[PDB]
């Protein structure tokens, strides 16, 4: 179902419809909607691509990226391992904490770009809802 | 013992390490050392070896907290009479119950004070549960406690 | 309540008091003088006499707080907020001037000695009393009486009155009032007094109707509460005023009765001549006695021995043996230059003796002068021994008597409980005082010992027994001591019975054997000191009695102590014709007697009564503080009150204590009883601060409200432990974490940096937009 997107989304981006994206095809769509990027970025984009971008070289490195992570599970544990009480939540000032300045300090960009997603209402920062999120 | 002192060595480096490793323990942190080598001081207990009430205050050597656990050891510990004893005196009824909230009370409001968190926490570990009229056999709960997280 | 009856019963009180000003200062006549604060100066006080107005200084340590008019003439002084010698003498001497000589002391009761009849003991005002607890009603000795009634009743056990007081004080009197009510709520009871009395009393310088013997009368009663029989102990009678009697003293009441032709009829009966001054054996002191109608008292002694169903001849026996008493004093003596052994100086009188003794006057005489193996007596060791006759005669009339009017007594009726009363001969000092006087005052004290012990010693013990609360309290009121003196293993007493038993002893070696053993080795006894009375005889020694200094002549205690009568005439008498006379040392005889009786009185709930003898000169309603104030002090009455206020009031059922205060000592709780004797022993708790009890424990003030804190403490400490216990559990139950949480935040940190990176990935994010 993450490849059947995939494909739709591609049909999407290939406007010109010749099932490839060329550095047009690109800046024709994103314009359609948001900002587009600049030259400089829509060719470093594709160079990101040894040859043509058919529906393969696409979903490669589209798979390539998203590789090198774990579960939904698995993170939503490594939470609840601060949730002793088993509430489902974590107090907002405490994993703040823990993050900031505890094993891999995080930094106030790493910090605010977090945080500016996360779901926090009442003091208590749901670590489901956001486990979700950040994962599927 | 030694096999004993070895003991305290093991835990004694796990902390060390959490507060910036360098063969130094924060005295504010004394406390849960020794609550991990089994012992369960009180807090009045703790500060009279050399404990501290927040961190920063000072750090520590091993060399001085050798004496602090000599300490601790000598120190009381709960009996399940006293628990039971002193629990009674809040049972009316006298059939061993209590309520949620005024268990919660007793808890948090009096001896030194539990946060409202240790409690919350506390209570879904041992997953102490109360019936229709919100009420708990304190008798159980007092042996999960004892028991220990791993029993 | 406008009752006619209460007229020297009930009590009939404001401004000028300064709680500053108005106070209690010593005085060498009253006691204690009103005094009224003018300057203080370091200690220096100076008062004002409120009476003649007169000045002067005083110690401030000596001045005694006064009570407010609010206590004026009170009935129970207990309830004042000042119990020292001074509040208690002014009390008493208040009511006593106004016809009130009955006061509550506490628990037990005062009689100052009225000397005057009054009209409060009829029958009206015994039916007012009937059942009326002690507060109901003014003070009384009916209610006293009424009151150990209801206790023997409701608490179902034996009741005791210790009458006590001094010489001429009221015990008697008082002892036959509480009969006499006892009785009215019975003829015979009340009428063996007139005969024992007739035979057992005689006038002397202190009583004009001195009791010579002890009395302990018990009062059974049956299963519907009343009278069921009765029976008399008596102790220790005075043998030697049979033919003796010092100056202003008689003889028995019986001898003058016998000589005044109440009942001419027995003159013949008797071969009496109606003239006491013609027989040497009472005449010696006194021979009329001022308010003593020896006429009447006959007559009425004679009515009494009817009463109590005495046959004419039974009657007419005693009569007959005590009017012979009169003649063995009348048988003159001679010796005869040459042995001197004795011949008789006529026989007219030696004869009447052995005919009212239905013995041959021959016969007699025979085994008198010449004691068989004979051995010849001289011409004193005769009339001594005519006394040793007389004195012994008499002492078994008394004791024959006794059992006779138990006879009348002992009911064989259905008997639950009883109710005795004691009266012991009291404390009296003489001129010369001998071997009687120490049986006497030893006696005394003894009792007095008794009231110190159930009163303070006691008190404390019962507190601890039902395991209440409390702290000691030392009254300072012991005289096992001068009881030891006297009774003890090498005492005074053991040290004349073991003198008696040595024929070579003398009044010298026994003088001696008595220093050897105390003189310097015990306090109490002190060599003799000087004269506080003129006319004071010998004295050899002196011992400090509870109530007095008592200077002791020895001489002759050897024979006095060890008897001794012609067992020849002992023969004689033994097959005698009249049927009356037909039928171990002193020392420890009476000691044994003495020691019964005590251990017969402690199985009691005893109430107390206190005589006071107002003054030295016997006139009525005439008071001497001195005196007064004197006893107020060897007799214990404030400290007896101070307790009737400190005591223990509190009170805990083993049950509810257990459960309370078993987590004060739990290392030490394997019966409530006994868990509490347990909890407060290993408390390391105070005897004193508290006692014993049956079923509850008694702690003394403030005791538990302290047991409360201990008790806190350790309910917070616990907690605390609880929460320690909850503290070590959660940091425990973290510790795989702190490996588990390192590796937990390492995902959480790496997968947020990731989501982080793809956001900010061009592709991504174009992708996201066209997601919709």
């Amino acid at each position: 179902k993450q490849i059947q997107e995939m494909k739709e989304a591609f049909s999407m981006i290939d406007v010109d419809r010749d099932g490839f994206v060329s550095k047009e095809d690109i800046k024709a769509i994103s314009e359609q909607l948001g900002r587009a990027p600049d030259d400089k970025e829509l060719t470093a984009m594709l160079k990101e691509a040894p040859g043509p971008l058919n529906f393969t070289m696409f979903l490669s490195i589209f798979s390539d990226k998203l590789s090198g992570t774990d579960s939904e599970e698995t993170i939503r544990n490594a939470f609840a391992m601060f949730d002793e009480q088993e509430t489902k939540k974590l107090n907002i000032e405490y994993i703040k904490d823990l993050l900031e300045n505890m094993g891999d300090n995080f930094n106030k960009d790493e910090m605010r770009m977090t945080f500016k997603e996360a779901p926090v209402e009442g003091g208590k920062f749901d670590y489901v809802k956001f486990t979700a999120m950040i994962k599927g | 013992s030694q096999d004993e002192i070895d003991d305290l060595k093991d835990v004694f480096e796990l902390f060390d390490f959490w507060d910036g490793r360098d063969g130094a323990v924060d005295a504010f942190k004394l406390g849960d050392v020794c609550r991990c080598l089994g012992i369960n001081p009180r807090n009045e207990d703790v500060f009279a070896v050399g404990g501290t009430h927040k961190m920063g205050e000072k750090s520590l050597p091993f060399e001085e907290f050798l004496p602090a656990y000599e300490g601790l050891m000598d120190c009381e510990q709960g009996t399940f009479a006293d628990y039971m004893e002193a629990f009674k005196t809040f049972d009316r009824e006298g059939q061993g119950f209590i309520s949620g909230a005024e268990l919660r009370h007793v808890l948090t409001a009096l001896g030194e004070r539990l946060s409202d968190e240790d409690v919350d926490e506390i209570i879904k570990l041992t997953d102490l549960q109360e019936d229709l009229e919100g009420n708990v056999k304190y008798e159980d709960f007092v042996k999960k406690v004892m028991a220990g997280p791993y029993p | 309540f406008s009752d006619p009856d209460f007229q020297y019963l009930a009590v009939d009180q404001t401004a000028a008091f300064d709680g500053k000003k108005n106070c209690w200062v010593p005085d060498e006549k009253e006691g204690f003088a009103s005094a009224e604060i003018q300057s203080s100066k370091g200690d220096e006080i100076t008062v004002k006499i409120v009476a003649d107005s007169s000045t002067r200084t005083v110690k401030k340590d000596d001045i005694q707080s006064m009570n407010p008019p609010k206590f004026e003439k009170l009935e129970d002084m207990a309830n004042m907020t000042y119990l020292n010698e001074a509040s208690v003498l002014y009390n008493l001497r208040s009511r006593y001037t106004s016809g009130l000589i009955y006061t509550y002391s506490g628990l037990f009761c005062i009689a100052v000695n009225p000397y005057r009849r009054l009209p409060i003991y009829t029958d009206s005002v015994i039916a007012k009393y009937r059942g009326k607890r002690k507060t109901e009603i003014p003070p009384h000795l009916f209610s006293v009486a009424d009151n150990a009634y209801q206790n023997m009743v409701t608490d179902r056990e034996n009741q005791s009155c210790l009458i006590t007081g001094e010489s001429g004080a009221g015990k008697t009197e008082n002892t036959k009032k509480v009969i006499m009510y006892l009785a009215k709520v019975e003829d015979q009871i009340i009428q063996a007094n007139p005969v024992l009395e007739a035979y057992g009393n005689a006038k002397t310088t202190r009583n004009n109707n001195s009791s010579r013997f002890g009395k302990f009368i018990r009062i059974h009663f049956g299963p519907t509460g009343k009278i069921a029989g009765a029976d008399i102990e008596t102790y220790l009678l005075e043998k030697s005023r049979v033919t003796y009697q010092q100056s202003a003293e008689r003889n028995y009441h019986i001898f003058y009765q016998i000589c005044s032709n109440a009942i001419p009829e027995l003159n013949d009966v008797m071969l009496v001549t109606p003239d006491s001054g013609l027989y040497s054996f009472i005449n010696q002191g006194c021979l009329t006695v001022d308010n003593i109608d020896d006429v009447e008292e006959f007559k009425l002694c004679d009515e009494a021995f009817d009463i109590l169903g005495f046959t004419k001849e039974e009657k007419q026996s005693m009569f007959k043996c005590t009017a012979s008493i009169l003649h063995m004093g009348e048988m003159k003596f001679k010796q005869r230059p040459r042995e001197e052994q004795a011949e008789s100086d006529g026989t007219a009188e030696a004869e009447k003796v052995a005919f009212l003794c239905g013995i041959n006057a021959g016969d007699l005489l025979k085994a008198l002068l010449k004691p068989k193996v004979t051995k010849g007596q001289n011409m004193n060791q005769v009339v001594n021994s005519v006394g040793a006759l007389a004195k012994s005669l008499y002492d078994r009339m008394f004791n024959w008597l006794v059992r006779r009017v138990n006879k009348t007594l002992d009911t064989k009726a259905k008997r639950n409980y009883y109710i005795g009363v004691l009266d012991i001969a009291g404390f009296e000092i003489f001129d010369f005082n001998s071997f009687e006087q120490l049986c006497i005052n030893y006696t005394n004290e003894r009792l007095q010992q008794f009231f110190n012990h159930h009163m303070f010693i006691l008190e404390q013990e019962e507190y601890k027994k039902e395991g209440i609360a409390w702290e000691f309290i030392d009254f300072g009121m012991d005289l096992q001591m001068c009881i030891d003196l006297i009774e003890k293993p090498m005492g005074i007493l053991s040290i004349l019975e073991e003198e008696c038993m040595f024929p070579k002893a003398d009044d010298k070696s026994f003088q001696d054997k008595l220093y050897q053993n105390h003189m310097g080795k015990n306090r109490m006894f002190t060599k003799p000191g000087k004269p506080t009375r003129p006319n004071q005889g010998p004295a050899h020694f002196e011992l400090h009695h509870y109530a007095g200094n008592v200077p002791y002549s020895i001489t002759g205690w050897l024979e006095k102590n060890k008897d001794p009568i012609n067992e020849n005439v002992v023969a004689l008498l033994g097959a005698s014709k009249e049927p009356l006379v037909a039928e171990q040392t002193i020392s420890a005889v009476h000691r044994e007697s003495l020691n019964k009786l005590m251990k017969n009185l402690y199985s009691t709930h005893p109430h107390f009564v206190r005589c006071i003898i107002p003054n030295e000169l016997k006139q009525p309603g005439l008071v001497d503080a001195e005196l007064v104030l004197h006893q107020l002090q060897c007799n214990g009455v404030l400290e007896g009150i101070r307790i009737c206020r400190k005591g223990f009031p509190s009170r805990l059922i083993y049950s509810e204590f257990k459960q309370r205060y078993s987590i004060l000592a739990p290392n030490a709780i394997p019966d409530g009883k006994t868990v509490s004797e347990k909890i407060l022993a290993g408390l390391q708790m105070d005897p004193a601060e508290y006692r014993l009890g049956t079923t509850k424990v008694f702690f003394k003030a403030g005791v538990l409200g302290n047991l409360e804190e201990m008790r806190d403490e350790r309910l917070s400490k616990i907690i605390s432990m609880f929460q320690a216990h909850i503290r070590g559990y959660l940091i425990r139950k973290a510790y795989k974490k702190l490996q588990d949480q390192r590796i937990g935040l390492s995902v959480i940190q790496r997968n947020i940096r990731k989501w982080l990176v793809l956001r900010n990935w061009q592709w991504w994010k174009l992708y996201s937009k066209v997601k919709p």
